[PDB]
RNA sequence: UAUUAUUUAUUUUAAAA
């Protein structure tokens, strides 16, 4: 935004997440590394006298010193409460806990994901990998869902396994044939009766029985307009209203709904 | 409205702002001077959120994966949900929403005390409760003193003689309780 | 058109120009588009009274989240003998405070009951010149009439009388006491008024089971 | 064949032949017959025997494959919000929508920014989607943000014969008097730019009076008289 | 502010105790610390204005008007108007009408000691305006109307009936009885004078009395404090309540006519 | 003879202005464009008919020419090919044309027809055509009178506000929209004037068809 | 023994009771139901847990020293069978969890589909104007199929004033319910031709929908 | 091919789609409503119920109402009571300025007003439906026919408004007498009606003209009288009824034109024609989906007064035109003569 | 679960790789 904007630098911006360990770079990710530091110093003058007009150049000033003053330190070393000064490649005490929710996975199943987590951990330490290059979470759900018991079964995933579960396959099968089977391994009334009894239920009935021993006009402007009930008419044709019964809309009622109900079959 | 200097080499502070390269105040009060930060202290003022703050605050509404939590200040400060200690450590989805699960165990109105996180950009604070020490405060009452009357010390809450524990937030929230375990 | 030519005054009648027992009716469920209805009549001596009410509830209010109910109780005035429209609502707030303390709220998570009374006809027929006291224990027995008609729970019955504008509204056979309203009156009487009031509270009470279990 | 019609009109094409429908005529979904609802000039083409009205409307109705210029009011976390004209349903613009985009990375898009987009979703029941770049074809040049310029209010009508029919002398009488670049949506919008302003002040006052003149012959006089009465 | 049901817990418990445990510790007949200031409105015959505990704050005005009372019913008319709140809301609509009632011409207000000629009589106008209210304010308004009536001052009259005339200085002090309205809160069996915000929002009920001559007069009512805990109330703390105020009021009345 | 403009204003999608006698109406319509939480009607096109007096305000008056000009747009409109929207109908009565207090038809047929010439110019969905006339019948001589005026009506017996809807080259009468009558008539005269009205609407369609056709067409290609 | 016919205020039992039979004592333990609630009352100064009915009805006693399901169902029992308190039975009645109700779509979002409750389940039902009484849901698209749940299109599944037969997953929001119908018995059971502006259509397969007169096919999700 | 449907209960049907309900019913020549097409509702009025002058012996001091009626057909409710007061109208008039010309130029470009001549009531309708808030749409626009329909329909002229001035006296120990007879000072009658609808099921417009003409047949007029800032005053007991002409009273009824459908209840029957025509409608089936509705107003001697005839819904033939006003006629006959 | 989310969006930290 600050080099389309400020600096008029229209840029594509695909070279982020690219392999910048190759050597030598090529010729568009080199014109994208430089562009980068570029004009930044000239966006640097003019964002600068804006914060002078606009007096947030102290704020700004003071949250570059919380950035410089950031501590990186080690997962295991790490400081329980949160800071926003120290960081840590894992800032949570159980990271397994996001991923059963992230996947819905039961929470039977948490002592399963908690020796994958750390093997997968273990593994990517050892081989200096990343824990998403041994084994990425999209194959760790798969693993503790379908709980693969064969060797085979580990291999043929519909998502496809790596390297390492490929070579791992029987070490990791021994895993969760070892955690399933242990998951099978793990898997009143009388407080109030004796308060009261019985024999001193007839004083709390007796003080029931003799306490609640303390226990028409038609119209007067409204009533008999008010509460009358439908009366339906027809017109003869000699202009004569006839009421029609009570039992007569009785009569309706009960034929539609029995013939509404008798349709299963149309051509 | 008034000048307080022409020397452009200051940086400006609150209460006051910048204009023909000059410096002018725009509240009433002291003029503060603090190595090169030049700012005006008003007299009257609300309470000034900061990055760690033992503060007391009440929640107003449980919103969209936050709370909002009454601290005193201009705004509402932001409880996030990944800031507290949950109480099956997770969610349990899918069945309800974020938020009505929230309401089962951090209603509106309830009254607890947590630490400022970190600040937003307007100045609204960002709480958490990572810890045993912050919890949903009971077994007392509230009382409430302006934010000003509250002495810097290394210990927030204290211990009192007759069995009883004071919670002196720095908000200006004092929440008065039996002591607890 | 409405309201009609400005420039008109009301009819005015002179005064000089030619010259126990407290009857009661009751009627329930007779409006469709409400869930409870109730209709009380009573005419002694030369003041007859005749209202009905109607309650449109449970409604379940849309975004709430409160734990029990709530209760809107709103007076409206009729054809005949019309009151100030402060006083009326006065008699709501003073109502909302009784059946606040009888209806099962904790049974109406995240919903409002709606009651609607209309003050039809308060016929009064003195020979020659507040008079709300008389209609207050009238219109405490029709709220608690649709009230149980609309399938609303009642803590027990509720019901109220009139001692010279003292209006006590009891619970519990009159073992404990819901409202109390007196205007005018005199001083020093409470006992009798208390009484008074107790007796017709209990001939309100079961008067308005009988129409509940009949029909 | 060219007519003028009605609404309720008895439609001058045999049932026995299929007619595709098209913008103007409606297919009743009870009595199952074709019957106009707008009133303008009947078009039928004589493989596909195709049949449409053209009338005259403002009020921009979103139809697939359409290029439209909307405005940017509402940005959120996987999409924008664009107005295609005042008053009417907002349409989407998804943050994928656009020539090398990525989950990681947000657009430099904000607010009140014009955009040259397509209708690539026109659901009736739905709100309609865009995308400045077409999803079935991989195009993306002409697309995106509109720096600068200034935009012209037309009815549909003219912005269909200034996009489509190539005869419309408009755009040959502008470059007869500078040098410009144009866009035109289907949406009643003309966003013009040239590199002086006063030349993109003229162009917006002829686009304006061209627009309530129908009077295509005029279109000469009007560039004439408006270039040379902002050079006083 | 809002009260947690945590809390709200606590205070139910500790007022309904047998040794009623205020919030501030007062006794159940203490009331708070009253600030009241009189004459301030030249453009009025009276003015009031009253600062609450609690930052409460309530303005009264007194106006007066030459009218006939053979057409004129009410000589005592009262208009409020809460800070906040419209003129048509409820919550104004019903102290607006109870405000009336304890300050009705010929019942809590004598209508003669406002007279004029056998013709015509004053017409006071009280206009009340609630800054701040934090709880039920029918009590601390009629304390407000209180002292501006005890300080208001009427033209004086000059006297075949001809219209009245009115002296160009001198003035008349307007001697008149101000009834007085007392609200009482009851926490299970415990009756509490003056509630605090807090407390009125635990009570299970609430009682309004009001008090003239020197005795209970009408009206009274038994409105609620909170929607949540409405629980009926046995007649003997409604006796208890009634004759509670009856111990404390002349307390009050001698701490109040000073001025 | 009638006097009928098309797209006056500018700041809305449609506009007209109908003329008769004396009886101005200037009307728009805005549509289909977003619709309030309110309004919106989940399968079909949302209306807002509006009808404002030429003196003081909005009385109960026009509520009701409200209602029976909403009845007779709505079956006029393509209503299911607008799901969840909104179209606003204006109409502005610049001059009555009448004695406002004892008459309102020379207003209503003027909206209608104010309406539906909008509806044309605003390119709304229609199903058919519309026109609209004022009857009345004087008390002495009782003769059926197409569009009176003012001094008629007030020597009228009853008044008569008469709707048609017209489909096929404004030939065929496809309903009767709307027949609003008061005053004093019986079968034989309903009959005779209805008849009577549906020949001088149909003069008014032919009429109306070449008033829009001589603006719309200059706009096309 | 309690009268079968019962006011609101009308003493049931107390929370305890006791009989001699067959000389084995039992003890009753009544607990509040559906229609009940536990009030202390005091006739000589000592309190007691007694059950009052607070219905209109008749009472009636389940079982799950044992327990006693002591209720009051509202209505009598010749007023159940006419079912004269269908308007009352459909607010008091709220949609449980795991209850099957017949919707109405009212509006279709790109993710979801939102519905008005007209009916629930008590095959019997209860439904109810100006009543003000009506439950509103979300059928989210991933709760729309079984097969495939994510990445699916409501525009070919449900349209704006279908009814929709959805059994309930739970609360939503407070707000709104969330539905499902993920089932072959579940989706739309009675639909028009664009938008009720055809004829009545009737479901054929299980994403298909045909009406016989017109003979328009129109893409939906079934229930058969 | 052949697919079965799915059944549903009478009780869902309805709220789940009342066209369908309403079709169903009609294939069975019956209505949602249990009621044929051509069957009405009976009504039960109660005359000067309310009233002040409802006991000749006992007349009421402190009433107000002149005349009222408590109407109900079905399971609506309709109130409907009339007070009044007194205007006193200034003489305007050329006349007074005793001058020829002026008299004359007046007389000759004075042009006829027929309506001029009549008055009417000012309605105020109060359908209660459980809502809060200012005056609805329905409530308007009922006041607004009533007014407008009362005018046209002459029911009340000016003439019959006139107040019969009297002069109370001061007779020795007699304390007051009245006098009844050209006097200066003049006064006329006005009437206000207040209208209160209970359990509204359908269109209530036709309930409250046929519940106002019951009650307007019913007023009676307070005599009133000057004492001798003398306003005028009525009489506490003697009153003239209001003269209405019984020609010009006529009632109301709403019909509806509704076609039916052969997918209710096999492709000859498909184009089978047959609208049907439903006499006073009623319940939310038929209010929503019948859009091509009657409603007329028929005074006796078959003599109209007021019709409006909207065609939304199926196409309305002159036969059902005939059959509506023919089927007017036998209502407002009986309603005319039901009870009086 | 703020590198999380709100769909006609009440998010008020979307920046780095």
């Amino acid at each position: 935004y600050l080099l389309e904007n400020f600096a008029n630098f229209k840029t594509s911006k695909k070279y982020q997440l690219a392999d910048w360990r190759i050597r030598p770079l090529s010729k568009p990710m080199t014109a994208y590394a430089r562009a980068d530091t570029h004009f930044l110093l000239n966006i640097y003058d003019q964002l600068r006298n804006k914060l002078i007009e606009s007096n947030k150049l102290a704020g700004v000033l003071y949250e570059s010193r919380n950035v410089a003053k950031r501590r990186f330190e080690y997962s295991k070393y790490r400081p329980l409460t949160p800071s926003s000064e120290v960081y840590s490649p894992i800032e949570k005490e159980s990271p397994w806990k996001i991923l059963m929710y992230q996947y819905n996975i039961p929470p039977e199943r948490e002592v399963l994901v908690r020796e994958l987590y750390q093997w997968r951990d273990l593994i990517a330490r050892r081989d200096d990998e990343s824990p998403r290059f041994v084994m990425p979470n999209q194959l760790l759900a798969a693993l503790v869902a379908y709980t693969p018991t064969d060797v085979i079964g580990v291999v043929s995933l519909t998502n496809g396994v790596t390297e390492h579960v490929r070579q791992n396959a029987k070490l990791l099968a021994n895993l969760i044939r070892d955690a399933l089977r242990n998951i099978k391994n793990t898997n009143a009334d009388g407080i109030l009766l004796e308060t009261i009894s019985v024999p001193q239920i007839r004083d709390v009935m007796e003080r029931f029985s003799v306490l609640c021993n303390s226990n028409t006009n038609s119209s007067i402007l409204l009533g008999k307009i008010l509460p009358r009930e439908e009366h339906d008419i027809a017109y003869s044709k000699d202009g004569l209203p006839n009421k029609v019964k009570t039992e007569d809309i009785r009569i309706r009622a009960q034929n539609f709904k029995s013939a509404l109900a008798n349709l299963e079959d149309i051509i | 409205g008034e000048l307080v200097t022409d020397d452009p080499i200051w940086m400006r502070g609150h209460g006051t702002y910048f204009l023909d390269n000059m410096t002018y105040s725009s509240v009433a009060g002291t003029v503060s001077r603090v190595n090169r930060l030049l700012s005006v202290i008003p007299l009257k003022g609300r309470y000034a959120p900061e990055t760690g703050d033992h503060v007391v605050g009440r929640i107003a509404e449980v919103g969209n994966k936050r709370w909002k939590v009454d601290i005193g200040g201009k705004q509402h400060a932001v409880l996030m949900l990944g800031s507290v200690n949950l109480p099956g450590g997770i969610l349990r989805r899918k069945s309800e929403s974020d938020e009505l699960q929230m309401r089962s165990f951090l209603k509106e109105g309830d009254l607890l005390n947590a630490e400022v996180q970190s600040l937003f950009q307007d100045g609204s604070a960002s709480l958490h409760t990572r810890s045993l020490k912050y919890g949903k405060l009971r077994n007392g009452m509230f009382c409430q003193v302006p934010s000003s009357l509250i002495v810097r010390a290394k210990n927030h809450t204290h211990n009192l003689p007759g069995n009883i524990t004071v919670v002196l937030g720095v908000n200006g929230y004092i929440w008065l309780r039996k002591t607890s375990q | 058109r409405l309201l009609g030519p400005a420039a008109a005054k009301p009819m005015a009648f002179s005064n000089t120009t030619t010259h126990s027992e407290q009857e009661l009716s009751l009627h329930t469920g007779f409006i469709e588009n409400c869930n409870g209805s109730a209709l009380v009549e009573a005419r002694s001596l030369g003041h007859q009274t005749s209202l009905i009410t109607a309650v449109y509830g449970p409604r379940s209010i849309r975004g709430s989240f409160t734990s029990q109910g709530t209760i809107s109780i709103q007076l409206k005035n009729g054809l005949l003998e019309k009151y100030n429209t402060n006083e009326l609502k006065e008699v709501s707030s003073f109502l909302m405070g009784i059946f606040n303390s009888v209806v099962n709220l904790s049974r109406y998570p995240k919903s409002g009951i709606d009651i609607f009374v209309y003050l039809t006809y308060d016929k009064d027929l003195t020979n020659n010149p507040s008079q709300i006291s008389s209609l207050i224990p009238h219109c405490i027995t029709s709220i608690t009439l649709a009230l149980a008609d609309a399938g609303i729970e009642l803590v027990d019955m509720a019901g109220a009388g009139e001692a010279n504008g003292t209006v006590v509204s009891f619970i519990k056979n009159g073992e404990e006491i819901v409202g109390f309203w007196k205007d005018d009156g005199d001083d020093e009487d409470l006992l009798e008024c208390l009484d008074r009031c107790k007796e017709q509270y209990n001939r309100y009470r079961d008067l308005m089971i009988s129409c509940l279990m009949n029909q | 064949m060219s007519t003028f019609i009605f609404p309720g009109d008895s439609f001058p094409v045999d049932p026995t032949t299929p007619v595709k429908l098209g913008p103007g005529i409606y297919c009743d979904p009870n009595t199952q017959e074709i019957r106009p609802v707008n009133t303008g000039v009947l078009h039928v083409s004589a493989g596909v025997q195709t049949a449409y009205i053209d009338y005259s409307s403002k009020r921009y109705i979103p139809s697939v494959n359409d290029f439209v210029i909307g405005v940017i009011i509402g940005t959120f976390s996987d999409s924008y919000k664009v107005s295609l004209q005042n008053f009417s349903s907002s349409v989407s613009l998804s943050y994928m929508a656009f020539p090398n985009a990525s989950k990681k990375n947000r657009p430099t898009l904000q607010v009140g920014d014009l955009v040259y987009a397509r209708v690539c979703t026109a659901e009736k029941e739905l709100e309609a989607e865009i995308e400045c770049f077409d999803s079935t074809t991989g195009r993306d040049a002409g697309f995106g943000i509109l720096e600068d310029g200034m935009i012209i209010d037309v009815n549909l009508n003219f912005a269909r014969q200034l996009l489509f029919n190539n005869d419309f002398p408009l755009l040959k009488v502008l470059a007869a008097h500078t040098k410009f670049e144009v866009a035109i949506g289907l949406n009643g919008k003309i966003w013009v730019k040239c590199e002086e302003l006063s030349n993109t002040l003229a162009c917006y006052r002829t686009i304006m009076e061209c627009c309530q003149k129908n009077d295509t012959a005029a279109f000469k006089d009007i560039a004439k008289r408006q270039f040379k009465e902002i050079l006083t | 502010m809002s009260l947690s049901v945590a809390e709200k817990s606590y205070l139910y418990d500790s007022l309904a105790s047998t040794p009623s445990i205020r919030p501030d510790g007062r006794l159940p007949h203490q009331f708070r610390p009253i600030e009241i200031f009189t004459d301030f409105l030249p453009s009025s015959n009276g003015s009031s204005r009253i600062i609450a505990s609690d930052g409460s704050e309530c303005i009264v005005s007194i106006k007066s008007k030459v009218v006939d009372h053979h057409v004129e019913n009410e000589l005592l008319q009262v208009d409020v108007d809460i800070a906040g709140q419209r003129d048509d809301a409820l919550v104004v609509e019903t102290i607006t009408s109870l405000l009336n009632k304890v300050l009705k011409s010929g019942s809590g207000v004598d209508s003669s000691k406002l007279q004029l000629t056998k013709k015509y009589s004053f017409k006071i106008f009280v206009d009340v305006l609630v800054i701040s209210s934090h709880s039920h304010p029918v009590s601390l308004i009629s304390f407000a109307i209180y002292s501006a009536l005890n300080s208001t001052y009427l033209p004086k009259l000059i006297s075949v009936e001809e219209l009245p005339t009115f002296h160009d200085y001198d003035m008349v002090k307007l001697d008149i009885n101000p009834p007085l309205v007392f609200i009482l809160a009851v926490v299970g069996n415990n009756m509490l004078l003056d509630p605090a915000a807090n407390e009125s929002e635990v009570a299970n009920n609430g009682l309004i009395i009001s008090w003239s001559n020197g005795k209970i007069t009408s009206p009274i009512r038994s409105v609620a404090l909170n929607d949540s805990n409405v629980k009926s109330f046995k007649p003997h703390l409604l006796k208890q309540g009634l004759a509670m105020v009856e111990k404390y009021a002349p307390d009050v009345v001698r701490s109040l006519e000073n001025l | 003879s009638v006097q009928a403009e098309i797209g006056i204003l500018d700041h809305v999608d449609g506009s007209s202005e109908f003329v008769s006698q004396d009886t101005k109406v200037i009307c728009s319509v805005t549509g289909p464009i977003e619709p309030k939480a309110r309004q919106e009607l989940p399968t079909q096109l949302a209306l807002e008919i509006i009808v404002r007096p030429a003196k003081g305000v909005a009385t109960t008056r026009e509520k009701v020419l409200e209602d029976k000009l909403r009845a007779v747009l709505t079956p006029l409109i393509t209503r299911h090919c607008y799901p969840r929207q909104l179209c606003q109908i204006t109409c502005q009565i610049l001059e009555s044309g009448e004695d406002e207090a004892e008459f309102s038809l020379r207003e209503l047929s003027c909206c209608i027809n104010a309406a539906f010439l909008a509806l044309v110019d605003a390119g709304i969905a229609l199903n058919s055509m519309c026109a609209s006339i004022p009857i009345a019948i004087i008390k002495d001589t009782s003769d059926i009178i197409v569009d009176p005026t003012a001094e008629q009506l007030k020597i009228s017996l009853s008044v008569h506000t008469l709707a048609l809807e017209f489909v096929n080259g404004g030939k065929v009468v496809k309903n009767v929209l709307l027949l609003d009558s008061n005053g004093d008539f019986n079968e034989d005269q309903l009959f005779s004037l209805l008849e009577l009205g549906e020949q001088k609407c149909q003069e008014l369609v032919t009429n109306i068809r070449r008033i829009i056709q001589d603006n719309i067409s200059p706009r096309l290609v | 023994q309690f009268p079968e016919i019962a006011y609101p205020g009308k003493l049931i039992c107390p929370q305890y009771g006791t009989e001699n039979k067959d000389g084995e004592d039992i003890i009753f333990n009544y607990v509040p139901g559906p229609g009940t609630k536990l009030i202390q009352y005091e006739h000589n100064g000592r309190t007691l847990e007694a059950i009052t009915a607070t219905l209109v009805g008749t009472v009636r006693c389940e079982e799950e020293v044992k327990n006693i399901l002591v209720s009051v169902l509202p209505g009598t029992e010749k007023g159940r069978k006419t079912n004269k308190y269908a308007n009352n039975d459909f607010a008091n009645n709220l949609p449980k969890e795991g209850d099957i109700v017949l919707t109405r779509v009212t509006r279709l979002s790109l993710q979801r589909a939102n519905v008005e409750i007209l009916a629930v389940e008590d095959a019997t039902f209860s439904v109810s104007s100006d009543l003000g009484e009506t439950f509103r849901g979300i059928i989210r698209s991933q709760d729309v199929r079984s097969t495939d749940r994510d990445r699916v299109k409501v525009i070919e599944c449900f349209k704006p004033g279908d009814i929709v037969r959805a059994q309930v997953l739970s609360l939503g929001d407070g707000t709104n319910y969330y539905l499902t119908t993920a089932r072959n018995d579940l989706g739309v059971v009675f639909a028009r031709a664009a938008n009720g502006a055809g004829g009545l259509m009737y479901a054929t397969d299980w994403q298909m929908m045909t009406s016989p007169v017109t003979g328009a096919t129109e893409k939906r999700k079934c229930a058969k | 091919i052949e697919i079965h449907p799915i059944t549903f209960p009478p009780e869902v049907l309805a709220r789940i789609s009342p066209e369908l309900s309403l079709q169903r019913h009609l294939s069975l020549g019956i209505r949602p409503c249990l009621r044929k097409y051509e069957e009405f509702r009976d009504v039960a009025i109660e005359n000067n119920t309310l009233s002040r002058y409802a006991d000749a012996g006992n007349i009421d001091t402190k009433n107000n109402i002149l005349g009222s009626n408590v109407l109900k057909s079905g399971k609506t409710i309709v109130i409907t009571s009339i007070t009044g007061g007194i205007i006193e109208e200034t003489s305007a008039a050329i006349k007074d300025l005793d001058d020829f010309g002026e008299e004359e130029l007046f007389e000759v470009t004075k042009e006829e007003d027929i309506i001029a001549n009549y008055a009417s009531v000012y309605p105020v309708v109060e359908v209660e439906r459980g809502r809060v808030g200012a005056c609805t749409d329905e409530e308007m626009t009922i006041s607004q026919k009533l007014h407008d329909s009362i005018l046209h329909s002459r029911i009340l002229p000016k003439k019959a408004l006139k107040v019969k001035a009297g002069v109370r006296s001061a007779n020795e120990d007699g304390t007051f007498s009245v006098l009844y007879p050209k006097m200066k000072r003049k006064w006329s009658y006005v009437l206000y009606a207040k209208i209160v609808v209970l359990s509204r099921t359908g269109p209530v417009f036709d309930l409250c003209w046929n519940s106002l003409m019951y009650a307007l047949q019913s007023v009676k007029l307070p005599r009133a009288f000057i004492d001798e800032t003398y306003e005028i005053i009525c009489d506490q007991t003697k009153s003239v009824p209001l003269m209405i002409n019984a020609k010009n009273i006529a009632f109301a009824s709403n019909y509806g034109i509704v076609e039916l459908d052969p997918e209710c209840q096999v492709d000859i029957d498909m184009d089978k024609l047959n609208t049907v025509l439903i006499a006073d409608l009623d319940t939310e089936a038929e209010e929503t989906s019948i859009h091509s509705t009657i409603s007329i107003l028929a005074a006796p001697s078959g003599n109209y007064k007021q019709l409006t005839l909207v065609g939304g819904g199926a196409k309305i033939t002159p036969e059902m035109i005939k059959r509506s006003l023919l089927l007017s006629r036998v209502r407002a006959d009986d309603l005319s003569t039901r009870f009086n």
